[PDB]
């Protein structure tokens, strides 16, 4: 506890998102509050196991990427979509007969 | 268990406290 | 003030000291009026312990502990049979 | 459909408990016996009361029609069913079988009860059913089913609202905590009173003003007495018809003690005809004693009971062996002294029991630990 | 020494401690938050208190050198305003204009019994709506009517408009709107009445904006 | 004759199938338990034999009779044989004789046949290993019998596993070595067949003869394998010695020790049930209400049948001639009613304050009272009543004359009256005080104190000697 | 007083408790 | 279960996706990411719009 | 219209606190929410 309460003021943390992978090993990647960053492997999690478009844990010391985790774009969209209506289906609607 | 020792074998009152009234 | 005869408290209230002395007591039934009187030499005394307070704690303890050791038996004589 | 069973259960209470009456019971059970057709009910009756002479043919034919009438419904089943409806089919056949069943025992009841329970959307009929078995639990004295039934009902009631009903529970709830020994909760859900007006499930409003005022006299505080009876603006008048609790009430307040056990008497004599007051009325009496004795001795610390004697009739030396022998009970503890004239109360017990609740409790308690710590392991 | 140990653990850290703007659990001993400077973290959470009092969305205190995850609000004392303005004043009759009493029926059923019941509505097997609207001014109505329910109902009531709450910094708006749920809701029974929604409806693009 | 004739094979085959892998599994596991592990003991095929024996007690046992299979005698009780890898063709001899009995007519009938089976494992010489096993094998059969009760020549069979308990008692006077593991089995089983030389000698007259033999056994495993033996052979001891004279209260305190631990859970409750009649002899009421009490509240789970209700009906004997007893009448069984039926109203005369009510219970119910064999204890609870009695007039009455109490005390005269009061004061009864000049008894009472300080000053022992043994139970049952 | 409070609260959690996950692991494991 | 898309949209969900366009071809690229979808006029259906 | 048919008409069901309602009070909407046009 106390280890990683002196690991982590030094440095901080923050959560990345990947916009592109590097052949020279790099991950594009923003810090989100200001300007981009350009930042390389973090040999755990490899290339090929993260795309563009998704989240990570941006390390704050050497600036690189900590950890994985899932993004959302749809779900806005999505959510933006079902704000408007709901669906039922069939044996809630009536009438449409014919035009089914 | 069944094992060790035991497979071996003023009332009321209704009337009396309405007559001591008219008792005395 | 706590102790007082009973004919000169009924003279500051202005009343007989037959319904004083039955209000009075009344007052004591009604458990307001911390105290009693006192009618062989017509005395009134005021006095008073409040805190139940331990009692309370001690036995909403223990009286629930019953129910505890009945939670108990449960399962420590499920392990016998 | 109830007050014609329900009087025929009362008059299984008398013929049970008192053996001196062979005549008035056994009339108004065949008055009511020959009515509602009952089968089952009077042969539980026939064990206990007379045997007649005969019956035989005379409930055998009423039986046959009854089952021409029970056969023109259960052979209606199947040609309602030809048809298709929601409710129109099986409600009849629900009601009238618990009518078929009121003909005997708790079968057609328990098997329509479980049968409907997967019908009916409204919580009306569920709780037509709930009295069903309320009222079929009220003639056996079975309180294993009159909870259950109710315990589902209330959440589909409480969901959820209601004024009529919801009153109606309160006095089921209240002839069931009356019918154990429950001081408080009879009075306490009996406070509705008079909104609750006369229903057939509730029987005799009179009877109903009696429960609820024989019961307000025990658990409740003397303030809280004459607040539910005297500030009470509807219930007032309804205990005002009957002079005999009403005597009770006010006399209780006017604390004399030379007409209470003549009312008690009457009291009483009302508690010992009544069902399911038999076990009650041991500690109900005792418990009028110390409650009239308990404002007794609160007037005054140390008192001569020569002031006590003053109006009795008479007071001297009854009042010393008749306290003194419920002091022996255990019924208002004190110490009083005579020939010096002083009776001492007290007693407080605010030292001894105070710190008692401990060493009392932890008794049972560090024993039934005992048990359990020293019965494993071996 | 384990001993002497929980004595350091519960001395760190802070007193000084930053509240910062919690978001979401991410996985075990970890999750995200912004700070009250409005950026998202990753931290492990300390220790003894994994999760029960986390919760998805509060605002937890921030160690002062590393942001770490320690705990959260009671919560909470919150921030803005908050309501009254009751019994703090000011307060007016409704009863001397009666020319809107068929306005009123909608606040009618619209009001008493959808806070004093929620049961009722299961009974009845439709959803209380949350909407309400008014419109029209001048003639205005609206915030006065506003003013009245106040009177009876006991509940929180907020003097808020579309301008009002724009700040120089943009993560305010859920340390007020965020915080203006959490404080309703857990303050609950309360209501929130939103002067003038308009302000906030405009459709633009710039980045400034 | 069809039906009945048709209905005879159904029943053989489940104890065919139970009775034959009872004692194979656990004994034969208890064999492999035995070889190694051996911690304790454990061994827990001891404590599953005590499943199996219990069972057995209710349904079906064995003999009878029952003619099924009686050549489970010769089974286990030879063929060793002799050596493990020989006896491993053995143990396929059982599967050999399980075809012979599933062909032939199975030997379904012994009887006579006893004398060489049971002499069969002394032709094989010898098991050798395991004793138990041997005392087992023949006892298995012999000690269900006992229940029969036909007292026709199979007694002395009963006598001859006796007498072979009797060869497994030298052996548990010899090896060990050096920690036998197997002799706590041994404690378990002989405890049983020492009840049964209980049963089978009191079939004429008392054992005495085995009170001395009891007294060689009990002394004999002092102080090595005492532990678990001597309280089995204690309460042995005890039940019979409680039933013949004499000085066994006396026997007791220099006997103790305790006996530490207490094993097996029950016994060291109806050993204080047994001992609590003793201490009740004594009559020191706190000590002997603690000791009853704790003698039924103890035991679990029954059934069966009325022993653990007949330590309920002597326990509150002693809170009779405390002077205060609750009515019982609500703790009343299908059971211990019916048999406690004189002792309901006795105890309901021990709560009234009444002479000719306790009396005439004595008059009626001085039958019951040869059948549970309490009887000194009744007419000097005729002082109870004086002691009650003046507690309850005493307490209950203002100030009462010494003529007008003389009714309920009987006597009461104007000299005796200070000592009624006042011995009671030496009994801590009531504080009443009297000016004796008519005279007249006027009761007042002061004191407020007490209530305090040893209840929550043994509470601290109390519970930490509690906690500190459930500390010496948990931490040293993590071995697995 | 108190004090005899907090002992039959600690010895009812600690004593209950611990034997629970006791006989449960003794009678799961053996 | 095929997703289901609606039309525009305000208003913020425009830019949200990309900077700016002919804005459709965003709308064009998003059923590339999920298929089978659906795709809506929200609403117009009307006769005060004209 | 089918929306509007027993929401106000337990609008007042609601306002009266029934529990099952009565077509009249049904009826009563089949007039309110068809009373604008």
């Amino acid at each position: 506890l106390r280890e990683e309460l002196q690991l982590l003021q030094e440095q901080g943390s923050y959560v990345g998102e990947v916009v592109r992978a590097m052949d020279k090993k790099k991950v594009l990647v923003k810090v989100h509050p200001e300007g981009k960053f350009v930042v390389d492997v973090d040999k755990n999690i490899d290339i090929n196991d993260v795309t563009p478009n998704c989240r990570v844990a941006l390390r704050n010391d050497s600036y690189t990427l900590h950890k994985i985790l899932p993004n959302k774009v749809d779900p806005l969209v999505s959510l933006m979509m079902v704000e408007k209506v709901p669906d039922s289906t069939y044996e809630m609607i009536g009438g449409l007969d014919k035009q089914i | 268990m069944s094992e060790k020792k035991q497979p071996v074998d003023l009332r009321a009152e209704l009337e009396k406290h309405g007559y001591k009234m008219e008792t005395s | 003030f706590s102790r007082v005869q009973i004919e000169h408290i009924s003279s500051l209230i202005k009343l007989s000291k037959a319904d004083v002395e039955r209000k009075l007591s009344q007052m004591i039934l009604d458990k307001k009026f911390h105290g009693i009187l006192d009618q062989g030499e017509g005395v009134l005394i005021i006095f008073d312990e409040p805190p139940v307070d331990k009692t309370y704690e001690a036995a909403l303890e223990t009286i629930q502990n019953m129910s505890k050791v009945v939670d108990s038996l449960y399962n420590k004589a499920k392990k016998l049979t | 459909p109830k007050n014609p069973d329900l009087r025929i259960a009362q008059l299984r209470f008398l013929l049970s408990l008192p053996e001196h009456r062979g005549d008035a019971a056994v009339r108004d059970e065949l008055m009511a016996a020959v009515r509602d057709n009952n089968m089952a009910p009077y042969y539980e009756a026939l064990c206990k009361s007379l045997d007649w002479q005969i019956d035989v043919d005379l409930l055998n034919k009423m039986k046959k029609a009854n089952e021409d009438e029970l056969k023109r419904l259960d052979e209606e089943l199947e040609d309602a069913e030809k048809n298709l409806g929601e409710s129109e089919i099986r409600d009849a056949m629900m009601a009238k079988a618990e009518y078929l069943c009121r003909i005997g025992d708790k079968e057609g009841a328990l098997t329509a009860f479980r049968k409907t329970y997967d019908k009916t959307v409204a919580l009306g009929h569920r709780l037509d059913i709930v009295f069903y078995l309320l009222r079929i639990g009220l003639f056996y004295m079975d309180n294993d089913l009159i909870t259950r039934n109710t315990e589902k009902a209330k959440s589909l009631i409480e969901e959820g609202g209601d004024w009529d009903r919801r009153n109606r529970l309160k006095v089921y709830q209240g002839l069931y905590c009356v019918a154990i020994r429950d001081f408080k909760q009879a009075a306490e859900l009996f406070l509705d009173t008079v909104s609750t007006f006369t229903s057939y499930e509730l029987m005799d409003y009179k009877t109903f003003v009696t429960y609820t005022v024989y019961v307000s006299m025990i658990a409740l505080e003397r303030p809280d007495l004459r607040e539910k009876v005297i500030k009470g603006a509807e219930i007032l008048e309804v205990l005002h018809s009957l002079p005999a609790v009403r005597q009770y009430l006010f006399s209780l307040y006017e604390c004399r003690y030379s007409v209470f056990f003549q009312s008690l008497a009457v009291v009483e004599q009302e508690m010992k005809k009544d069902w399911l007051f038999a076990p009650h009325y041991r500690y109900y009496v005792r418990e009028m004693r110390i409650h009239a004795y308990s404002q007794l001795l609160e007037s005054y610390r140390s008192l001569t009971l020569g002031y006590m004697a003053e109006a009795f009739g008479v007071g001297v030396e009854f009042i010393d062996q008749e306290l003194s022998r419920f002091i022996a009970a255990g019924r208002l503890h004190c110490k009083i002294d005579k020939v010096n004239e002083i009776v001492e109360t007290n007693r407080p017990d605010s030292k001894n029991w105070q710190y008692q609740e401990t060493i009392k409790k932890g008794d049972l308690l560090l024993n039934r630990v005992q048990k359990l710590s020293r019965v494993i392991n071996m | 020494e384990f001993l002497h140990a929980q004595e350091e653990v519960k001395r760190i850290q802070s007193i000084p401690l930053v509240i910062g703007q919690f978001l979401e659990a991410v996985d075990q001993n970890t999750a995200i938050v912004g700070s009250t400077t409005g950026s998202n973290y990753y931290v492990r959470i300390l220790s003894t208190i994994d999760r029960e009092l986390l919760k998805p969305n509060a605002s937890v205190a921030l160690h002062k050198h590393s942001n770490a995850l320690v705990d959260v609000l009671p919560p909470e004392a919150d921030s803005s305003i908050m309501m009254l303005t009751s019994d703090q004043k000011p307060d007016v009759m409704y009863a001397d204009i009666g020319g809107m009493d068929i306005q009123k029926q909608e606040v009618r059923e619209a009001v008493e019994l959808p806070l004093t019941h929620f049961e009722l509505y299961k009974q009845i097997g439709i959803d209380p709506p949350r909407g309400v609207l008014m419109y029209g001014p001048p003639g205005c109505g609206k915030t006065m009517l506003a003013k009245a329910v106040a009177h009876h109902t006991t509940a929180a009531f907020i003097r808020v408009v579309g301008s009002e709450f724009v700040q120089k910094y943009l993560g305010e708006g859920p340390r007020m709107v965020r915080d203006v749920f959490r404080l309703a809701k857990e303050n609950a029974p309360a209501i929130i009445f939103i002067d003038e929604i308009d302000a906030i409806a405009t459709k633009r693009f710039d980045a400034q904006t | 004759p069809p039906g009945g004739g048709e209905q005879e094979p159904p029943p053989p085959p489940a104890p065919q199938d139970v009775e034959m892998k009872e004692e194979a599994a656990t004994g034969g596991g208890s064999t492999g338990e035995a070889d190694g592990k051996t911690a304790a003991a454990a061994a827990e095929h001891s404590q599953r034999e005590l499943d199996t024996v219990t069972l057995e007690d209710i349904k079906e046992h064995v003999k009878q009779l029952e003619k099924a299979v009686s050549g489970k005698e010769p089974r286990f009780v030879l063929r060793a044989l002799r050596m493990l890898p020989s006896t491993s063709r053995r143990l396929n001899h059982y599967v050999l004789y399980k075809a012979v009995q599933g062909f032939f007519t199975s030997n379904n009938a012994t009887r006579d046949f006893l004398l060489p089976f049971l002499e069969e494992p002394m032709d094989t010489e010898a098991d050798l290993q395991f004793r138990p096993r041997t005392g087992k094998a023949a006892s298995t059969p012999l000690l269900p019998e006992v229940e029969a009760y036909l007292q026709l020549l199979v007694v002395i069979f009963m006598m001859n596993s006796k007498r072979y308990k009797e060869a497994q008692k030298i052996s548990d006077d010899l090896m060990q070595k050096i920690s036998t593991q197997n002799r706590r089995a041994l404690d378990l089983v002989a405890a049983k067949c020492y009840y049964y030389h209980a049963r089978v000698y009191e079939f004429l007259d008392k054992l005495d003869v085995v009170r001395s033999f009891l007294h060689a056994r009990l002394r004999t495993a002092t102080l090595r394998h005492d532990a678990d033996g001597q309280a089995t052979l204690l309460n042995l001891l005890l039940r019979n010695y409680l039933h013949y004279s004499l000085y066994d209260q006396a026997e007791k305190l220099v006997s103790k020790s305790v006996f530490p631990e207490q094993a097996n859970n029950n016994e060291w409750a109806r050993y204080l049930y047994y001992t609590g009649r003793i201490k009740a002899i004594q009559l020191e009421y706190s000590e002997a209400r603690r000791t009853m009490t704790n003698a039924l509240r103890k035991a679990p789970q029954h059934t069966a049948v009325g022993f653990k209700q007949t330590v309920h009906k002597l326990l509150i004997v002693v809170e009779l001639l405390l002077g205060e007893i609750p009515d019982r009448l609500q703790f009343r069984q299908p059971s211990l009613k019916r048999s406690l039926m004189p002792y309901f109203l006795l105890t309901q005369a021990v709560r009234t304050g009444n002479l000719a009510k306790f009396n005439q219970v004595l008059d009626q119910f001085g039958e019951k009272f040869q059948a549970d064999g309490t009887y000194t204890l009744i007419i000097r609870l005729r002082h109870n009543v004086i002691k009650t009695g003046v507690r309850m007039i005493s307490l209950s009455y203002s100030r009462i004359s010494l003529a007008d109490i003389a009714q309920k005390l009987q006597l009461d005269s104007p000299e005796d009256a200070e000592f009624i009061v006042a011995k009671a004061i030496r009994d801590g009864v009531i504080e009443a005080s009297i000016n004796h000049e008519k005279g007249y008894v006027q009761s007042k009472e002061m004191i407020d104190i007490y209530s305090t300080r040893e209840p929550q000053l043994a509470f601290h022992q109390r519970i930490s000697f509690c906690l500190d043994i459930h500390n010496m139970s948990v931490k040293a049952m993590r071995f697995p | 007083y108190l004090a005899s409070l907090i002992r039959s609260v600690v010895a009812l959690h600690n004593l209950i408790n611990n034997k629970i996950a006791n006989r449960d692991a003794e009678k799961k494991e053996g | 279960d095929c997703t289901f898309i609606r039309v525009s949209g305000s208003e913020l969900v425009q830019k949200f996706i990309g900077e700016g366009a002919r804005m459709v071809r965003e709308l064009f690229v998003m059923a590339r990411e999920h298929a089978p979808s659906i795709i809506f006029m929200d609403e117009i259906d009307s006769i005060g719009s004209s | 219209e089918v929306k509007g048919v027993c929401t106000e008409a337990g609008m007042y069901a609601l306002r009266e606190r029934r529990v099952h309602v009565t077509q009249e009070d049904f009826e009563m909407a089949v007039a309110k929410v068809m009373q604008k046009d």
